[PDB]
RNA sequence: GCGAGAGCUAACUUCCGUAGCCGAGAGGGAAACAACCCAGACCAUCAGCUAAGGUCCCUAAAUGAUCGCUCAGUGGUUAA
RNA sequence: GAUGUCGGCUCGUCGCAUCCUGGGGCUGAAGAAGGUCCCAAGGGUUGGGCUGUUCGCCCAUUAAAGCGGCACGCGAGCUGGGUUCAGAACGUCGUGAGACAGUUCGGUCUCUAUCCGCUACGGGCGCAGGAGAAUUGAGGGGAGUUGCUCCUAGUACGAG
RNA sequence: ACCGCUGAAAGCAUCUAAGCGGGAAGCCAGCCCCAAGAUGAGUUCUCCCACUGUUUAUCAGGUAAGACUCCCGGAAGACC
């Protein structure tokens, strides 16, 4: 079961109906939920209470909270993942906002950030996907982590810095 | 991937999961990767 | 899309540089515009061009009105083209450009009633080791008490030819405006004197 | 001795298909069509009012509108003429999803067929009301 | 169907014992269908109550009432 | 009071427990090449020699050179090599007439399609006037294969 | 098939039960051909236009636009 709810300043919830509408310094974010899913703010902090309790319920429960709490650090602090390009001649440049891979493929890989995401590069050997929506970011750093998975013999291609990739080790 | 009728753990990892009407087996190691389907 | 009507005329030899190329001389006379169909009148966009001319003494009364409805001059042939336009009358000048690949579409020369060896290739049989089913005649139409019939489409003799056809991607070699003549590489369908339609690649490489 | 026939009647009803469970609705349509509270209430010929359905496109199903509901359709000599589509796949022609689930809950004989004729669906709403100039007693489902 | 031999505790298999049915049995049911289920047709009737079975629409009759079970389309083809 | 039999040839079509091409997991997978399990039948799956063969062995190739079903698919479609007529021979059995797990040479496989089905092509009528012509597309059919060289790159990889 | 993002019920973990994405010579669309007897028989442009016949010959009969008949041909075709 989940209940705590840190709703720091910047926020602005609006449980108006099922579109549990939100607005913060990072940009108004909206996350829908279950109506019979009871929730609003009490006193200062917040909480999503529930009707029945066992499964069909306690699940959406433990869902919504975790979800809203997100939009919080959401419009509050914004999210950003840091990827690592690794291997001989692996490197990303850029084009406007376009992430530009260069990872062994006979021709270069261009990646374009969607409606509310942004690419950044420190050294053409490390990456970053910041943004508002925790999902998308993950839901995209993926698409970048996918342009090339790490190998079981040298763990190349994109990865998660503190990524644990042991090597099979061959000949 | 291992499609076996009888799907069970094979070490203190094997994490029997249930994705779309299927019985799965995700272990930290792969050769334990199972799946009735 | 684009396109114009024409008449086949014949093939002949022509060298583009040092490589001789056979070519089908087509004549895509200037084409009139006799009715602009629009997805607001006929529920769809398209055009109606005309071709060979016609003496008015042959021209039905109703047909006159239709042509007169644009003051064109009775053609004798009308054909539609989807998503086209221009203003005035359609010729090949500017339309097709030397180098374009096209889809010529005439009417196959009609081969009358043809066997299977000829209409579907088949193989007939023997010619010497026993027979009565020398060469042509199909082998067997089916199986037995199962599918106690024959399938819908089994290939058998029939009228072959006289069908619409389309030979895609042809290289408009030369183009003699001032003569609505055009020259295409390869062979176009149907015989000389036949109506062929030339369009832009239906979908080319 | 039992009662005879009439005719000079052709009740022109307009059921709504919105959100309602296709089937249920169907049964209803299939009801009136064939013979509701029926006039002379008779077999021989039909007196079952004319039905107009709007929307349709927004009919309703349940677990399967992707799974299970597969409207099959086997063409010419079945030389692999096995053509089927998911019901959701009937987003090209919701119109038929209904229309073709009712001609089922209707006699299949000579008359029976002449009875789909009176059923008349429209994937829309108000615009549909155009193909509607007679009566229009809106007798929604339940 | 029940009780056995046979046979792979195989077959609309084969041979006995035993009861019922078809054979010589129409009618309702089981989509359809000898024998399964209900029931034994003297004739006439726009009359009525029931069996087995049933009561969304194709068919006659509660999309009935109340407390539950499963989201599989299980229901609408088996097992370790 | 007859459901023509083995094998070919012709003509196909269907299932998948996929032979090759497509996608994927794991590999004891370095790469290249493979093993193996999953998903997947669009399409494709060669020519010769021996045998009546099916089968199979073999020559040369191939991406491959799948397995099965359809009265061991198909004789009112062809053959007829095979085997279950009459002749004749050998071995074998029989005193014999004859016989056979057998072997061997020979030996007339029926012009005319009525119903369904199928391929083409017309006549009627219908589509709320009588006519000329140009079309929408409901639905339906066809096609849907693969190699090799080059480039990237002699890179990644690899002690090489 | 297979890989995944956000992620509860199992304060962790999880491709999942809410949700979202990638992904095959296959499926649907796409290409070429047929096609409203799609009897739910569609659409568009154009033409001919409102004749005659007394409950004795109740509907046919002149005709318009148009077309067939027929003649001479054809790269169309068995006949049509």
């Amino acid at each position: 079961g989940k209940q705590p709810i840190a709703v720091p300043s910047g926020v602005t919830v609006n449980a108006q109906d099922g579109v549990f509408k939100v607005k913060g310094p990072k940009g108004e974010l909206t996350v829908p939920y279950n109506t019979e899913l009871t929730v609003r703010q009490d006193g200062d902090q917040l909480l999503v209470e529930r009707p029945s309790d066992a499964q069909k319920h306690r699940a959406l429960h433990g869902l919504t909270r975790t979800l809203v709490a997100n939009a919080v650090k959401g419009v509050s602090d914004g999210y950003t993942i840091n990827l690592e390009l690794r291997g001989v001649g692996f490197r990303a440049k850029l084009t406007g906002k376009a992430l530009e891979m260069n990872i062994g493929y006979s021709h270069p890989v261009i990646i374009e950030p969607p409606a509310g995401v942004t690419f950044a590069v420190p050294e053409p050997t490390r990456i970053d996907v910041s943004g508002i929506d925790k999902q998308l970011v993950g839901q995209v750093a993926a698409n970048v982590r996918k342009v090339r998975k790490p190998d079981a013999y040298h763990g190349k291609g994109v990865r998660f810095v503190g990524e644990q990739i042991a090597l099979k080790a061959g000949k | 991937m291992k499609v076996r009728s009888s799907v069970k753990k094979m070490c203190d990892n094997c994490k029997v999961v249930r994705r779309h009407g299927r019985v799965l087996v995700i272990c930290s190691n792969v050769k334990h990767k199972q799946r009735q389907g | 899309m684009k396109g114009i009507l024409g008449t086949k005329i014949g093939m002949t030899q022509i060298w583009k540089n040092d490589r001789a190329i056979p070519v089908t001389v087509v004549l895509a006379g200037p084409c009139p515009i006799v009715q602009r169909k629009t997805a607001q009148t006929d529920g769809y966009e398209a055009v109606q061009i005309g071709y060979a001319p016609k003496a008015e003494r042959k021209v039905n009364k109703p047909m006159q009105g239709h042509f007169a409805k644009a003051g064109v001059a009775p053609t004798r042939i009308l054909r539609e083209f989807r998503g086209f336009a221009p203003d005035g009358d359609s010729v090949n000048v500017d339309i097709f450009a030397e180098g374009e690949k096209i889809d010529a579409t005439g009417t196959s020369k009609g081969k009358g009633t043809q066997g299977v060896m000829k209409r579907w290739n088949f193989a007939g049989g023997p010619a010497s080791h026993g027979s009565k089913k020398w060469h042509r005649r199909p082998g067997s139409i089916g199986q037995r008490k199962t599918p106690g019939r024959v399938y819908k489409g089994k290939r058998m003799a029939g009228h072959m030819g006289m069908e619409r056809v389309t030979v895609q991607n042809l290289e408009v070699v030369e183009i003699r405006a001032g003569e609505n003549l055009i020259l295409v590489k390869g062979a176009i369908p149907g015989a000389n004197g036949g109506l062929v339609v030339l369009r832009s690649a239906a979908k080319a490489s | 001795k039992t009662y005879i026939p009439k005719n000079d009647e052709q009740n022109w009803v307009v059921v709504d298909a919105s959100g309602v469970p296709l089937g249920r609705l169907a049964t209803l349509i299939a009801s009136r069509i064939r013979g509701k509270h029926r006039p002379d209430f008779t077999p021989n010929m039909i007196q079952g009012d004319f039905v107009v359905v709007i929307n349709a496109a927004q009919v309703a199903l349940t677990g399967k509108k992707l799974d299970d509901k597969v409207y099959t359709r086997y063409t010419g000599y079945q030389g692999g003429l096995k053509t089927e589509t998911a019901r959701e796949a009937l987003s090209k022609h919701p119109e038929r999803v209904i229309e073709h689930a009712v001609f089922g809950m209707l006699p299949k004989g000579r008359q029976g067929r002449a009875m789909h004729t009176r059923l008349k669906v429209y994937a829309g709403e108000t615009h549909p009301h155009s193909a509607q100039k007679p009566q229009v007693l809106k007798t929604q489902p339940l």
